[PDB]
């Protein structure tokens, strides 16, 4: 979508971006998994 | 040009400019420590002269300009023309 | 015969044959062929002179990169035993004993090699006298000794360094009171120049480290005991402190300008080592500490830039860990980090002028000579550009 | 082996003459005649002993392992290690 001004066009864009956020939450899960599996060491810097 | 010769010679590996030894055993050019190079050039002159005698024994028409004294540390290139005897220290590598 | 007729015979123009000879032999002789990580490199620990007596300063001889000056200060075991002892330890051959031993009346608190004299070791002591040691002499006593007058240093001097060209030298030294003084290396009977470092009017500087930027001898950086680093001009109309830095809330325990050259300049950079485990990658041109490496419970004691790598620098600790921080490689975790055994509070680091090997001080006197990995020591030609980009990051 | 050694050392350039010398001079082997081989090799042995002295002068630990002299009429070869003294008669080119 672009200069498209149909509000239903905005709704289709919202579907597209909720799919976007689906990939984004996949990313969130991945980054949090790497977080937790890399945790447990200590507080300092590269640990927490 | 003597300076051109010096810059050409110093470009060689392990060579410090050009040092030339006359028939008196004293280097006409100074590039290294004087006593060591003088005694070394004197022994050089002696044994190149005995080599000249050795070759003239059976080769009365040959001339000496090339000799490769190479060791496991360095090689000395000794080249006599008629009075000027170039001595060049070069790494074997 | 003598060295005059040779000049004229050289000036004679019969050399075309000789020139052709040389050309032929050189061009024919042109072709040549053949005929056919952090590691404990070494230890240096005396026993007669190194019972306790923590390390204080280290240095490598520029003329003799195989020589390292130690300076063992505190005397508490035996008052009868020598108070301050300086040891020089060689690298070419391994021995259980220092190559030479020097004993000073007071406790030596810093030391270094002289540049002009390649046979001389000069150190500052706790009393305040700059002390010589001529290795020619067979007397362990100091050869020449500065007076303890108001003109000279009267407070524990902790920073000494001789700089300049081989024909223009000045042994600079700055003591805890902050009085800078330069001497001629050959004449220490009188301070040829001195001036008391002061901040904004009526504010002395409890100086405790110095470092001259590479090349420059007129302006330098000094680290106070009050956590605030300054930049001073050794000689000129503005002679003295010219900067006030916020720095860190702990006393400065080490300072060092950059130690590399060849590409885009970085001499405006210098690292300080504070008293709360806060080493500060940071430059003269700016005023805010560029970055603030922190970790640990303990706190650093010395930091030195690598003489060859324009990013790497060492970092002491009180828990005995020495860590090399390679900024380009990473900026958050020590690129290398290992602890010497027995967890003693290390107190000094001095990279070898070659940059291929590092020394470390010790709280008990066992100087440890660490070697470093080849990939972690030598930088590349691209390394300087990467360093520039990383600095440009923030 | 013996014959293969000389054959391979010779045909590499069609060398005029080489004999194997494992002793200090005075070789009884021949390649073109007894005199020009034996006397010349003895002269070479005498000369290279002096050359070894010369290389030991600058430092006694030095030893000569390879020697060539390329002159206007001949190219002389010897590679001494402990007793193995080479001889090569060959054109200067």
């Amino acid at each position: 979508d672009g200069l498209d001004v149909s509000k239903e066009g905005t709704e289709a864009w919202e579907a597209a971006m909720k799919r976007y956020d689906e990939r984004i939450d996949r990313v969130e899960t991945r980054i949090t998994a790497r977080l937790r599996d890399q945790l447990g060491t200590a507080k300092n810097a590269n640990e927490m | 040009e003597v300076e051109e010769t010096l810059k050409r010679l110093q470009s060689q590996k392990g060579v410090q400019g050009i040092i030339v030894v006359n028939t008196e055993g004293i280097p006409i050019k100074s590039t290294m420590d004087n006593p060591t190079t003088t005694q070394y050039a004197s022994l050089m002159h002696s044994f190149i002269l005995k080599a000249r005698s050795t070759v003239r024994d059976i080769d009365p028409q040959n001339d000496l300009t090339f000799l490769r004294i190479r060791s496991k540390k360095n090689e000395i290139m000794v080249a006599p023309d008629k009075d000027y005897f170039l001595i060049v220290i070069q790494n074997p590598t | 015969l003598t060295e005059e007729e040779k000049q004229q015979i050289l000036h004679s123009e019969e050399f075309l044959s000789f020139f052709d000879h040389s050309t032929r032999i050189v061009e024919r002789a042109l072709s040549e062929q053949i005929n056919i990580k952090l590691s404990l490199n070494r230890q240096f620990f005396d026993e007669r002179w190194s019972k306790h007596r923590v390390v204080s300063c280290l240095d490598w001889s520029s003329q003799y990169p195989e020589l390292l000056v130690a300076s063992y200060n505190n005397n508490e075991d035996a008052p009868h035993e020598p108070d301050g002892v300086a040891l020089v330890w060689n690298m070419k051959y391994k021995k259980t004993t220092p190559e030479y031993v020097f004993h000073c009346q007071s406790a030596v608190m810093s030391a270094t090699f002289a540049k002009f004299h390649p046979n001389l070791v000069v150190g500052g002591t706790y009393s305040g006298q700059i002390v010589l040691w001529d290795n020619r002499s067979n007397k362990r006593t100091p050869v020449q000794r500065t007076p303890l007058s108001a003109a000279a240093h009267t407070h524990p001097v902790y920073c000494v360094n001789v700089v300049g060209t081989q024909n223009a030298h000045n042994l600079i030294s700055i003591s805890t009171d902050g009085k800078i003084c330069s001497w001629s290396l050959d004449m220490l009977s009188h301070p040829q120049d001195s001036m008391e470092l002061v901040h904004k009017q009526s504010k002395a500087v409890a100086v405790t480290s110095m470092s001259f930027p590479v090349g420059d001898v007129n302006n330098f950086v000094v680290g106070s005991e009050e956590g605030s680093v300054y930049t001073a001009c050794r000689h000129g109309s503005k002679a003295g402190i010219s900067e006030m830095f916020e720095g860190h809330q702990g006393p400065i325990t080490g300072i060092h300008c950059h130690a590399a050259v060849g590409a885009v300049d970085f001499s405006h950079l210098f690292v300080t080592s504070s008293f709360d485990w806060t080493v500060k990658l940071w430059t003269t041109k700016n005023n805010k500490p560029l970055y603030s490496f922190e970790d640990n419970a303990d706190y650093v004691y010395d930091v030195m830039w690598s003489p060859t790598h324009p990013a790497l620098f060492a970092c002491v600790d009180g828990m005995g860990r020495l860590d090399l921080w390679n900024l380009n490689n990473d900026t958050e975790v020590p690129t290398a980090s290992i602890s010497v055994e027995g967890n003693p509070a290390l107190n000094r680091v001095r990279w070898t002028h070659s940059g291929r090997e590092i020394a470390v001080g010790d709280s008990e006197g066992q100087i440890v000579i660490y070697d470093v990995g080849e990939q972690i020591a030598v930088p590349r030609n691209d390394e300087w550009a990467r360093f520039g980009r990383t600095l440009a990051e923030i």
